[PDB]
């Protein structure tokens, strides 16, 4: 051999290799029952409802902010049907201060971290309790308390940065791990090449953790890659992969719980693909609910109804807000505003003094 | 709304601006067996309509999906064009454009250049809708076209109707040069007129003179000739001032001479843009103007644009040029 | 050669452009325990040796090699920013900083104001080596300034000599705001000059008035301040006329206040850049300029840069701006 | 299983997926003999021969325009040592039609191709005779007639194009195979895993040729990947994968030779690593051709002597011509000449009317 590309031996007659299917690893069955008792993870009675009281939290505020946007009430609004559990899931199986990346169906995650339901309306509708100060659209959510870095439409932008930040963190070694979120279209983007390589040459401590729901907008997959999904491509790059059930949150919390421990230790990054779609996550944990005897119907109609509560107290409110005052739309473009930036701030004070009547001011803060 | 849209070549059909794309772009399959169109989410017709029918038309392998890569969809839509055939890419955003900017700029602008014209890339054409929409925000606002200005090798185009969209798009895709056509997003349904069912085409690099005037010269793209339309009839009432109305339509190669006709007759100019004051075109035609028509500008040039700030969600009302920020730039130009 | 280079802090030792680069890096990395820098090449010293002996002195984990991936080494950067830690990635030649192009101005340049200043990536900066060098062709010789002076967000800075370099690049590694450092390479063995050893720092958004001057202003960045600084010599001797020579050194955003000043007093100003003309960052300056200063122009601005051409290899003597054609173009705005 | 991302089962333990060692074919060993009669491709002794002369003359000219650049005569060079063997095999296994893409290490995709030396040293001294017109860098090759598209500096670029070119090419269903050279750097781009994934699901008659020498200028590939090479991503994205000895002439014919077999049958991509290195390509076929009695010690001299002569006379004649009219800077920006393009070639006319004297305009046309 003694070439420095590749550890191999010669081989005599000419053979090509062909796309040599990954299983999926599942916990649960559809109704409820732990498939292999090695596997429970047998998570405490409180820690088990939460995970469920935040999936079907997440559910009623989609319900009702999906027909905002019907209304025309807000601009746009993408919901977190069928990835509850997935996003709840593995956000239980990471450290508080792990640092999440994502893109537009993570809202579980904030959900899970106690995110309040006035700041997700907040951002939704642009108002002044938005600590995004209104500037990008619904769902972009962030939060630097609850470390959930900012979500940016471009896809696949954030899979390289969350490696820059999962290397930084090895660097200050303090025991936390990155966790990058992204669809199977988004994998196709040379972004995710990057991130991929990147983090297993620099070895960094990074959770890729991708959805695949079979389809990007109308696209299926079989127009997206033709090899065995994602996770198939975790191997070539040198990166540990698996493949699990996304409607068992189980099966996802044992994957990222394991993947966070090793990716950590190891400095080392992990793939999870997860399989969803358009046997839910929320109706197989609640049958693992009543064969425990932890939830019941008359507790299930009490949730439901304190849930759909304190969603729409937070409506009402997040509407009845002023939006921002007209000048956050200068501050932030640099750190420190620059002086031709102010004169442009200055120059619609000026305008709005003489035109004012024809624009929206009621509405604005201030 | 922000803007008001007002609406030879044999029978005609009333078309909004994503029918007239369609239109276009049947019309071109029909004529060029070589043409496919390809890109994000075009087989079903696209998130904006623009491809409907064409599938079930043409066939699976004239109009199909790739994977979800800008740089891809631009590299694969030069090497189709490298053999000659006819490559319409679309990029879903124009906001999206980025990713695939060093094959615009590094490969596609260059191609015919550095080989001596052994190769080239002239049949591959990149549509892409652009412009505010009332609540885009950041990345589905953007007016790209001032970082291709930049670009020798590539033609930027933007129509302002339904009928300048077919006529200008035909013309793009039929140019022998690699084309990037920006359609406004905001006009897709919003604006409809007669156009014609058979093809035609509208000459690049050409501006068109919509209104004659003789106080002052108005010159604007896309969405934003509408807005000074308007702006040009308030100024007639309110302020007894003749405007010369004129939409650029080509960014680059741009229509000097058109242009500096106008302002040497009117002796003022106003340009308007959404995009970013800073590095945006309006500086080049500005800069331009002031060195070919140094002796007969009356007053300095005035540049409406965009602030020089991302494209915001809540904030769209107050960032926008809109025909009172042009009006009280014109007023003062005219009060100069 | 196209120009000629000629040349309170503490020691100083000569140092030509690369080694100064080296210097500020090394006072970067020495008082700042976050900072790293990585790229293409960078540990055994970089094609341009900018940062031999850092990796022995700092650390592998600290200087290193990243895959051969732009986009990947400015998306890794502006993570590494937004945990805090101080992030300059390098880009091998400026030509290469394409494929970045969106992690560039939809990411870094947006990451403050669409978050709300949640998070930033104000600590990550982007060196890369830039301009002509007499034989670079298309892809060695590029000026891509113009194209990154319409993204608000970013700063975009640019020196013309050893010391003006480690004194700018370390305010832009220290600036909190994502910045993007060109190094024109054709100086980095070329100019050579007395260099504090210790660390200081520069303004950004400052221009630099070299030479004063009654008769006309005269602006440019880089390399080309010593052609126009040549240039103002041959008017001086040839002319009688008295040029007031200025380094922009900050693009965006830029010092418009040193300028119109300048021009207010001369009357007269000459923009000249190796970038192409179309687009070019001289057509800000010009439109801005003749807004704030329209009453005290006495001729035209007049613009010398490069053709709307991509750069040649062989061509190049007939391509750049050189002292004959910014000397030619000096003596018509004069006879104006 | 019911997922639409990918076929598989379910599996009831937690287990992640490890990066699975390709082995290198082979058909000679360093001495020259066929390992494998099996294997042999027996080519006649006439294209072996030109297998052997195409080497070594582009061994030859590398020597002479690298002692060239050293002197300055030319502004940049890059040789083709160690990459003789992986071009001129690949190129022999080809139909003269097939469209090649590449870099910097194709000059013996051309050599074979019978591409004049006149016109490989007149791009490179860009004088009058470069069709390139004196644009590009030296080495910078293209030739329409030999259907080897032009070579430009960014890195990978070509690789999506060749793919498109492929897809064109399967419409215009003519029986052609398109060819993509790159190096293991390259592959590192966003660009490569566009190309290979676009291949993949558009199902495109493309050969990827991939050359792994273990470094990207002072790059150890162990910075640039952690799987087992880039043969090892081939199977992710769907794609038939081998990986061959780059000194072995017959072996890079062979899987060559069969992947545009089946690539033009099958309308898919074939991706071939072939391992070289800083047992030389040229010392190995040498070996063989002495084996069978097809050349000796008075013919390699004779050759020796003949190849130095050809080259440079192509050398001397390069040399003295003269480089293109100046007016050639403004042409082929766009196909036609814009008015505006054309008032700045007026002013450089105009320029050189009055300032002539200050440039060199004797070594130009015209
Ligand atoms: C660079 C870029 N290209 C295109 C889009 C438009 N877009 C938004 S979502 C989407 C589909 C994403 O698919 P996937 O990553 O699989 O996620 P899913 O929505 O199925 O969860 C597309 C093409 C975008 N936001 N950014
Ligand atoms: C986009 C881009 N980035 C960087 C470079 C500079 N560069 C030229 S060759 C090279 C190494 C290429 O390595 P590889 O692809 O493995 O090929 P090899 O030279 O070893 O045959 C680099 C980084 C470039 N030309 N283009
Ligand atoms: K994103
Ligand atoms: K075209
Ligand atoms: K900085
Ligand atoms: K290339
Ligand atoms: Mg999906
Ligand atoms: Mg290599």
């Amino acid at each position: 051999p003694q070439f420095p590309g590749a550890s191999a031996e010669f081989i005599d007659k000419l053979e090509f290799i062909q796309p040599n299917g990954i299983p999926i690893y599942r916990v649960m069955d559809r109704q409820g029952q732990i498939i292999n008792p090695s596997e429970d993870p047998h998570l405490p009675k409180e820690k088990v409802l939460k995970l469920y009281k935040s999936m079907t939290l997440l559910n009623t505020m989609d319900r009702i902010l999906y027909e905002s946007q019907r209304q025309g009430r807000i601009s746009f609004y993408m919901t977190n049907y069928g990835e509850e559990g997935t996003h709840v899931g593995s956000a239980a199986a990471l450290d508080n201060t792990d640092l999440v990346f994502g893109q537009y169906r993570e809202a579980g995650v904030l959900m899970y971290r106690d995110y309040p339901l006035e700041l997700f309306m907040a951002q939704c509708y642009g108002n002044i309790s938005d600590l995004g100060k209104g500037r990008q659209m619904p769902v972009h959510y962030g939060c630097k308390e609850r470390h959930f870095v900012t979500i940016s439409s471009p896809l696949a932008t954030q899979i390289p940065q969350a490696v820059g930040a999962a290397y930084a963190a090895k660097r200050a070694n303090a025991n936390r791990v990155v966790i990058c979120y992204f669809g199977e279209g988004a994998a196709s983007e040379g972004d995710a090449h990057a991130g991929f390589n990147f983090a297993a040459t620099l070895e960094c401590p990074i959770i890729f953790f991708c959805r695949n729901n079979g389809y990007a907008i109308s696209t299926p997959t079989s127009e997206q890659y033709r090899g065995d999904g994602i996770a198939a491509r975790g191997p070539g790059y040198g990166i540990m992969s698996i493949r699990v059930d996304g409607n068992d949150v189980f099966a996802v919390y044992n994957a990222t719980k394991e993947a966070r421990r090793r990716a950590v230790a190891e400095n080392q990054p992990f793939l999870i693909e997860a399989m969803t779609y358009r046997d839910h996550p929320i109706s197989r944990l609640r049958h693992y609910l009543l064969s425990q005897g932890w939830w019941d119907e008359e507790q299930e109609k009490a949730w439901r109804k304190q849930s759909r509560r304190k969603v729409m107290e937070a409506f009402e409110q997040a509407e009845r807000k002023p939006k921002p005052n007209p000048n956050l739309l200068f501050s932030d473009v640099y750190q420190e505003m620059p002086a031709q930036l102010r004169k442009q701030q200055e120059s619609l004070a000026r305008h709005l003094q003489t035109y004012g009547e024809h624009y929206p001011l009621d509405h604005f803060d201030k | 709304a922000h803007f008001t849209f007002q609406p030879e070549y044999g029978q005609t059909q009333k078309m909004n601006l994503f029918q007239s794309v369609t239109s276009a772009l049947d019309n071109s399959l029909a004529k060029d067996p070589t043409a496919v169109i390809f890109g994000e989410d075009v087989a079903f017709g696209g998130v904006f309509r623009c491809t409907v029918g064409l599938r079930d038309k043409y066939g699976k392998d004239r109009v199909f999906n790739t994977p979800l890569c800008e740089q891809g969809i631009v590299g694969f839509g030069i090497g189709i064009a490298v053999t000659g055939a006819t490559a319409i890419a679309e990029i879903q955003f124009a906001d999206y454009i980025f990713p695939a900017f060093d094959q615009i700029v590094n490969e596609a602008a260059k191609y015919r250049y550095r080989s001596g014209d052994l190769f080239n890339c002239g049949s591959l054409t990149i549509r892409s809708p652009w412009g505010c929409v009332g609540h885009g925000a950041l990345y589905h606002s953007q007016s790209p076209e001032a970082f291709f200005a930049h670009c020798p090798g590539i033609k930027v185009v933007i129509p302002r109707s339904p009928f300048q969209a077919k006529g200008l798009l035909l013309s793009c895709i039929e140019d022998k040069n690699p084309c990037i056509f920006f359609e406004p997003k905001i006009l897709y349904r919003a604006a409809a007129e007669e156009v014609p069912i058979e093809p035609y085409n509208i000459p690049l690099s050409q501006a068109e003179v919509i209104q004659e005037g003789s106080d002052v010269t108005l010159v604007a793209w896309g969405t934003q000739v509408h807005v000074i339309r308007e702006v040009a009839s308030m100024a007639k009432e309110k302020l007894g001032v003749s405007c010369e109305v004129i939409d650029l339509r080509t960014i680059i190669p741009w229509d000097v001479d058109t242009i500096c006709k106008s302002v040497i007759k009117t002796g003022r100019l106003l340009i308007s843009h959404e995009a970013p004051l800073t590095g945006g075109f309006a500086s080049e035609i500005s800069s331009t103007v002031q060195e070919e028509c140094f002796l007969n500008l009356e007053a300095p040039i005035s540049r409406v644009c965009g602030y020089d700030t991302p494209f915001p969600h809540i904030f769209e009302p107050f960032y926008i040029p809109d025909k009172w920020k042009c009006y009280d730039a014109l007023r003062k130009m005219i009060n100069y």
